[PDB]
């Protein structure tokens, strides 16, 4: 179930341009602060932290406002609406600009950009400017760090039973039930001295979350072990969350989360509890098989594609995907994947626009098996 | 031909008007 | 406007650390013990240890070493707190004040930086030229000594290596060095650098890198003539000194690793360990190697003594006995003696010294006496684990009750010549006396032949020359035993009454008026001696002969009715040795002298219920030594029963009290009683050591429990206690404990050793089907059945296997008359990480069985269980399920809650419910009977790591959470607005310095309606790791502003050790923010209130406006705040 194809191409945004302008990002807020940053709007997407946007900009205003930004600090506000539109939002993240093309064919406007989120706020007020570019007041909300859960308890004596040696090699039978065994067993000693069982402290343990979830990650398809997974928590978990395929108000409830270890547990809850996914309309969807979620990209599962006209539609590629109809011809010049041709896949009951199915093209990959669903009508129950 | 007709909300190419507004109302509502 | 009480009613007994060095003087040996916020000195002697200081710091003893640099007599004392307090403490005495002066201190923490996983590491040069200290990774601070360093400035120094296990300065070496063992990538290496002060930075060190082995994690540094250092492993012990390099693998260490040491020889040719499972090694270095007079290191013997306690830390003292210093079990004193071997082990136990943690749980009953409450802690763990019963004060067993129509006076007599037992109890009237009889338990009353029948007694005991005197109000008139005939009869030449009445073994003074008539008791007859008047009425005669002679009292101290005041004049005179006028007002009640422990002192009890407690001097003259202890709020009858081979004094008033001493000064217990008007030791035959206590109601006749202020027993167990819960219509205690048994290679489990739960009266087998390699241990988990008399394991259920039991409630569920012990349990295996099922099963303790009543399959682990209001309140995973017991004996689930929390904490008052998890996660639920559904009514949301909950008030929580805080929450329903009904404002913060375990609603004080109530409300108990027991009281608006103010001016008058700030060390601790403590009254500073000299407490009232009483009486006073703390500490 293997085809071989570089999972980095998808990542790289090549349909955008190749000679794209590479910014270094070198920005950073103080940290619990209050700031004003200017929000660019048509844009209903929630972005996670370290998630990369693809953007596209047409009418002159907001090119302007790219361009004073450019010279500028290099971060807009995108903002996080909640069910009610009319700009009903509360919460938000700041994306830096690292990269920018201008690719006139047309030639009115036209700006090429990409973004990536660095941290969260809550907003306290959104003003609106005559120009028609609305900068809000913002709050740096700090991410949470925590100690390890025994160190308050931990006895003076056995502190030298505390670094344990690296992991013997990865991913083996009986060389994880037995040496995270030893781990629990070494780490939570002194879980003795309070109320609670060893297995309790380890739920709560970083550690012990993140290698779940790669197990996890490893089960929904094949992950080349240390596949670009940070080490560090709080990545991590930006990381899972942003590939996870949940609706706005999951997304928005993990990104309240101001710490790493409850955003660790929820996304665990989340990919262990749900598995059923609606067709918003239609009752069900043959989708509900989550087990058949592949990854065609570093980035993970889902991921954030421009189309030719301004909008954006995050996708999640998917192993087989039925209740589907193919109207018109498989087109090729604005597949999100280069070595792919794109088709438009209706909805079989209520019609509504959600997938692409993908045909063959060459020799060493998957004949007519490709899907790249929207968060247009799927919902998860 | 070259059908100018094309789908701006979800990007769907019709070589006619009736599906092309069909489409616009469902993406309406 | 939380306004909360917390004071420590039992200090800490976990040890953390000791070491041994010439502290208090250059001549003596002194053991000092750092419990956590509490440091103790001791000498040690032929006998064992003598305790010489007591000395409570501001912070937690995390560094602990006795250094000596050049040019001082003795060593110096250098501690580091939790908080990175750095001080160092000099100990100086002078005749008979004690006092640990602070040479040097300073803060040493940085701005920026992780602290260490590993922890703080706090080494010195042994030439003493400076102190190293790891306190984050990457990073090691040095801390020049010199005599001008008086502020403890450090500079960093950088390491390359991250991961740093342990550091140890190297002995004979001519620059400093340091020799750590570090982890890396490829390994674990240990390296050495020398340590430059002129350069501020390391160099090369005097040895190269050599790979240890993957699992080293102490390193010793081996004294001269031997040097280098030793690295202990879980498997091997390497002995690395460059040229040399010496290693062994002993088969005898590797069930457990060893995890502390300490050197019995001065040059190192002797090691102790020890290690997890509590044996004691010996390791061995042969210098039989000699060249050219050079001694090196030839072989590494290892040699196993014998088995101890859990031990945290050891000490070599003098003479081969070694302080096992445990830190999860009783502390001991072991002897190392070598030619016994009585069975193979080498080491015999001298002392024991009791340590109540850790407290997982605890329960408050009353055992004993109603009202009063007691404490089972669940104490130890793994063969340390117990039950420790607390209360408060010594107890009297009632063995006999008699109606008395209050007798005001009680007195033994003998009448059995040569019998050396009493038979008869003088109880006297208002008018008359009575002679009660009871030569075994009977309440006769057979009048004796020459004591008269009416007349107000006052005095009626055994007199010399086989004679007894009644020196009643009419005359004093003496008897004898065998003709029992009056010999002499002293009646009053003016005849007058007799006020005040005296009698000792050989001289009987007594007072008519204001004259006092000296007469001695001439054999067979009644001769004065000398005769006095006084300018004043005489309120109270004393004349006790003081040690020896017992034939003439030095001095007889009387008190004045119209003067109040108290003076001591010789018994064949009438010249004053000394006068005082201690107090006023109200005329004494009763004077004694005493003799505690060859101490002498002249103890005065006013009529007001204060005892002017003050030394003598048995030669000539009297000390002075003013302090007043309000022993009660009626006048005081001060008798002295031995009952301990000590001369003892009890207070018979409202509150009765013994006065004992401890070491040198004399300690007031409590005896638990409601009140006691007169008391009378009687050794009476039927009642052996005996005391007659006669209340205002009726008599009675009981035992002494002990005259210790706490008394701790210790019921072993030998296997981990979880949690404890009392039945109280079964007698009983219901204790889940969990013992470890290893998997043989036979399929089977083996015990390690006899616990508690394989030698009970009886045993079940949980059998129930609702549902590796050789060497690994497992838990197997059992509800124990504790009698609440003998505590004796009555019966030991067992559950299924890879069963964890979470929860234990005792309750009465529904209608059913029954109270039935329930039980939470969550199967986990090793191949899960989140438990899939779990049991509720019910039980019932009946006719000394136990049976299954019923058992519930829940999909998930029952975390926590209470009772609410006759329901079961579950805790499912992240789901609260509320139960109900029908009449078919089985649950039904009535109400869901789906939290999106784990709800690990589960509390009810009323129809509230507080939930809570490790994350410091509070929610708050309430309980619609109308509608039959769960409802939310606030919310409290902020990451950090919580230890417990309570329910304060209706909308006052507590709890505890990281860096050892506590905090108080607080909804405001009273507010207009829905977004801040929802809220939870913390109105309280404090910095404990313990983690708290569990919290219990109860007090060990007796609880009375008192009219005037008590100006704390509530009373919650909470137990720590260190075990220490605390207590925490809401208080009013005005009575904590004025503690507040208390508060702050008293850090201005006392002195702490290491000049530690006090508002510093309360103020909320956490890695990442730090804030001042507010809404909590730190109760042992208001406490120490009492302790501080007269001028210290004139200098802390100057404004305090105390007269809140519709005033100010700016001035305040200074006896006004010993009336408010004297409150303050009665209610513990
Ligand atoms: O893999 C996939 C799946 C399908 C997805 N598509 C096709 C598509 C369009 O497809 C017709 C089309 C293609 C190309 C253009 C060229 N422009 C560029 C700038 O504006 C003016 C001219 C316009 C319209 C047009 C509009 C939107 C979409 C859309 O969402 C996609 O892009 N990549
Ligand atoms: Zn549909
Ligand atoms: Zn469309």
């Amino acid at each position: 179930n293997i085809i071989n194809f570089d999972t980095s191409l998808p990542t790289s945004h090549t349909y955008l341009g190749a000679d794209m302008e590479e910014f270094h990002g070198r920005t950073l807020h103080d940290d619990d602060s209050c700031q004003v940053i200017p929000v660019l709007p048509q844009v209903m997407m929630i972005l996670i932290p370290g998630q990369t946007l693809p953007l596209q900009l047409f009418h002159p205003q907001e090119v302007s406002m790219v361009r004073n930004l450019i010279q500028k600090d290099r971060t807009f506000a995108v903002l996080a609406y909640s069910n009610v539109q009319e700009r009903e939002a509360q919460f938000g993240t700041t994306a830096e600009i690292y990269a920018y093309r201008e690719e006139q064919d047309f030639g009115i406007e036209i700006v090429k950009v990409k973004a990536i989120g660095r941290q969260r706020f809550k907003v306290l007020e959104l003003r609106t400017q005559s120009d028609g570019i609305q900068q809000a007041k913002v709050q740096i909300l700090p991410e949470c760090v925590l100690p390890s859960t025994m160190s308050a308890v931990q006895l003076e004596s056995l502190n030298k039973c505390q670094i344990f040696p690296s992991k013997p090699v990865s991913r083996e039978d009986q060389c994880s039930y037995k040496w995270w065994q030893k781990y629990q067993k070494r780490k939570f000693h002194c879980a003795n001295l309070t109320s609670w069982p060893r297995w309790l402290y380890s739920l709560y343990d970083a550690e012990t979350l993140m290698d779940r979830i790669k197990k996890q990650l490893r089960e929904w398809d094949e992950n080349l072990k240390d596949d670009s997974l940070p080490s560090n928590p709080i990545d991590f978990s930006y990381r899972v969350a942003a590939c996870l395929p949940i609706d706005d108000v999951l997304r928005i409830q993990l990104l309240k989360i101001g710490s790493a270890i409850q955003r660790l547990r929820c996304e665990l809850d989340i990919m262990n509890k749900c598995t059923s996914l609606c067709c918003k309309q239609c009752q069900e969807t043959e989708i509900t098989t989550k087990n058949e979620i592949f990854s065609l990209s570093l980035c993970g599962p889902m991921a954030a594609y421009v189309n030719p006209h301004g909008y954006v539609h995050e996708t999640l590629t998917v192993y087989k995907a039925c209740n589907l109809n193919l109207i018109g011809r498989p087109s090729t010049e604005h597949s999100w994947f280069p070595g792919y041709a794109w088709t438009v896949a209706q909805c079989k009951i209520c019609a509504s626009h959600i997938g692409w199915k993908f045909t063959a093209t060459k020799k060493d990959m998957s004949p007519q098996k490709f899907w790249g669903l929207t968060r247009s009508a799927l919902l998860p129950t | 031909g070259e059908r100018p007709f094309q789908c701006n909300q979800c990007g769907a190419s019709f070589t006619q008007k009736g599906n092309l507004l069909r489409h616009i109302k469902l993406h309406s509502g | 406007m939380s306004y909360n009480y917390v004071v420590t009613a039992q200090k800490p007994t976990a040890v953390n650390g000791c070491v041994t060095g010439h502290f208090t003087s250059a001549e003596d040996l002194n053991l000092l013990i750092a419990k956590n916020t509490r440091l103790e000195i001791y000498v040690v002697t032929a006998e064992g240890l003598r305790p010489v200081k007591e000395v409570g710091m501001y912070g937690k003893i995390a560094v602990m070493e006795l250094f000596r640099p050049k040019g001082e007599s003795k060593d110096l004392l250098f501690i580091l707190t939790a908080k990175y307090n750095a001080c160092i403490l000099e100990y100086k005495q002078s005749g008979e004040s004690i006092d640990i002066i602070t040479r040097a201190h300073g803060n040493v923490q940085d701005r920026i930086g992780r602290p260490s996983e590993t922890g703080i590491i706090g080494i010195i040069d042994p030439e003493c030229r400076m102190i190293g200290l790891r306190l984050y990774d990457g990073l090691f601070k040095v801390i020049p000594l010199d005599r001008d360093n008086k502020e403890l400035k450090a500079f960093n120094i950088r390491l390359e290596e991250l991961h740093v296990i342990d550091v140890k300065f190297l002995y004979g070496c001519q620059a400093p060095t340091i020799c750590f063992v570090y982890q890396d990538p490829q390994g674990r290496h240990v390296k050495t650098y020398e340590v430059s002060l002129r350069e501020k930075e390391f160099n090369k060190g005097p040895w190269k890198q050599e790979n240890v082995e993957a699992e080293a994690s102490m390193v010793i540094a081996v004294p001269e003539p031997f040097g280098g250092a030793i690295i202990i492993g879980q498997e091997s012990i390497t002995y690395h000194n460059g040229d040399k390099y010496l290693a062994i693998a002993p088969p005898i260490i590797k069930q457990s690793t060893i995890v502390c040491h300490n050197r019995v020889d001065p040059n190192g040719s002797r090691y102790l360990l020890g290690d997890m499972e509590g044996r004691l090694f010996m390791l061995l270095l042969e210098k039989e190697e000699q060249m050219d007079g050079t001694v090196t290191l030839k072989d590494l013997r290892v040699e196993l003594l014998g088995e101890t306690s859990i031990a945290e830390c050891l000490t070599y003292l003098d003479n081969g006995v070694v302080f096992v210093g445990s830190r999860l079990g009783d502390s001991q004193l072991v002897k190392l003696n070598v030619d016994s071997n009585e069975q193979g082990s080498y080491v015999v136990a001298m002392e024991t010294f009791t340590n109540l943690g850790p407290i997982v749980d605890m329960c408050v009953v009353d055992l004993e006496r109603q009202g009063q409450g007691q404490l089972v802690t669940c104490s130890g763990a793994f063969k340390e684990g117990s039950l420790r019963i607390i209360r408060n004060g010594i107890g009297i067993h009632e063995h006999a009750s008699i109606d008395l129509p209050g007798i005001k006076g009680l007195w033994p007599l003998r009448s059995d010549p040569n019998r050396e037992t009493d038979d008869t109890l003088v109880l006297s009237f208002v008018g008359q006396t009575r002679v009660l009889m009871l030569n075994g338990e009977e309440v006769e009353e057979t009048e004796l032949m020459g004591f008269v029948d009416d007349q107000q007694t006052f005095f009626c005991g055994n007199v010399a020359h086989q004679q007894l005197i009644q020196i009643t109000s009419a005359s004093v008139r003496l008897v004898s035993q065998e003709p029992k005939a009056l010999v002499s009869e002293w009646k009053e030449p003016q005849a007058k009454n007799i006020s005040v009445a005296s009698c000792n073994s050989s001289q009987v003074v007594v007072a008519v008026g204001r004259a006092l008539y000296y007469l001695q008791i001439h054999p067979q007859e009644l001769r004065q001696i000398s005769h006095t008047e006084m300018e004043h009425e005489v309120a109270c005669l004393d004349i006790t002969p003081l040690g020896d002679s017992n034939g003439l009292s030095p001095l007889c101290a009387i008190g004045l009715w119209t003067d109040i005041s108290a003076r001591i004049l010789k018994l064949p005179s009438f010249e004053l040795l000394h006068k005082e006028m201690l107090g006023g007002e109200i005329i004494p009640r009763s004077i004694l002298m005493t003799t505690f422990e060859s101490s002498h002192y002249l103890l005065c009890a006013l009529g007001d219920g204060a005892l002017f407690y003050f030394g003598l001097n048995i030669e000539t003259g009297l000390l002075s030594d003013r302090k007043k202890v309000t022993l009660g709020t009626q006048p005081t009858v001060l008798r002295t029963f031995r009952s301990l081979s000590t001369t003892n004094v009890f207070a018979c008033s409202d509150r009765p009290t013994v006065i004992y001493s401890s070491n040198h000064k004399l300690v007031f217990s409590n005896v638990n009683l409601k009140e006691v008007n007169y008391m009378c030791p009687l050794n009476s035959d039927g009642y052996p050591d005996s005391l007659a206590l006669a209340n205002n109601s009726t008599l009675t006749i009981g035992t002494i429990d002990e005259i210790q202020k706490l008394h701790i027993r210790t019921v072993p167990l030998y296997e981990s206690p979880r949690k404890i819960c009392y039945q109280e219509v079964s007698q009983c205690f219901g204790v889940l404990s969990s013992r470890i048994e290893v998997q043989d290679t036979s399929g089977g489990t083996t015990a390690l050793r006899p616990s508690a739960s394989t030698q009970a009266l009886s045993s079940s087998v949980s059998s129930s089907k609702l549902f590796t390699s050789f060497g690994e241990e497992v838990e197997v988990h059992n509800l124990l059945i504790i009698d609440q008399h003998t505590f004796e394991v009555l019966h030991a259920h067992q559950f299924l296997q890879n069963e964890y039991a979470l929860s234990l409630v005792s309750c009465k569920l529904g209608k059913d008359p029954n109270t039935y012990f329930i039980v939470g349990t969550a199967m986990v295996y090793p191949e899960e990480a989140e438990p899939k099922q779990g049991r509720i099963v019910v039980f019932q303790y009946s006719d000394g069985k136990l049976q299954t009543v019923a058992e519930k399959e829940v999909k998930g682990a029952v975390y926590s269980m209470v009772e609410f209001n006759g329901k079961l309140l579950a805790s499912i995973n992240s789901t609260v399920r509320l139960y109900e017991w029908t009449t078919e004996k089985e649950l039904r689930t009535e109400c869901n809650h789906y939290n999106n929390i784990m709800a690990l904490y589960l509390k009810t008052k009323g129809d509230f419910i507080l939930v809570g998890d490790l994350m410091r996660s509070v929610l708050l639920l309430a309980y619609k009977p109308m509608e039959g559904n769960f409802e939310e009514i606030a919310r409290d949301f902020n990451p950090n790591w919580m230890s417990a909950v309570e329910i304060l008030d209706d909308d006052n929580f507590l709890g505890a959470e990281n860096a050892f805080n506590l905090f108080v929450c607080q909804k405001d329903s009273a507010a207009t607005t829905d977004e801040e009904r929802q809220h939870l404002q913390e109105v309280g913060l404090f910095h404990l310095g313990e983690f708290v375990n569990v919290f219990c609603h109860g007090s060990l004080v007796m609880q009375n309606l008192g009219e005037t109530s008590t100006p704390t409300q509530g009373s919650v108990l909470f137990g720590t790791v260190n075990g220490m027991i605390g207590l925490v009281t809401s208080l009013s608006e005005s009575w904590y502003n004025l503690l507040l103010d208390m508060q702050n001016r008293l850090n201005k008058v006392i002195k702490s050790v290491g000049k530690i700030e006090h508002s510093f060390w309360r103020s909320f601790h956490t890695e990442r923010k730090t804030e001042p403590a507010t809404g909590f009254i730190d109760g042992d500073l208001i406490e120490s209130f009492l302790d501080i000299s007269r001028p210290k407490m004139q200098e802390v009232v100057a404004n305090l406006q105390y007269d809140d009483g519709s005033g100010m009486k700016r001035e305040a006073t200074a006896d006004d705040l010993i009336k408010v703390v004297e409150e303050l500490t009665r209610i513990h």
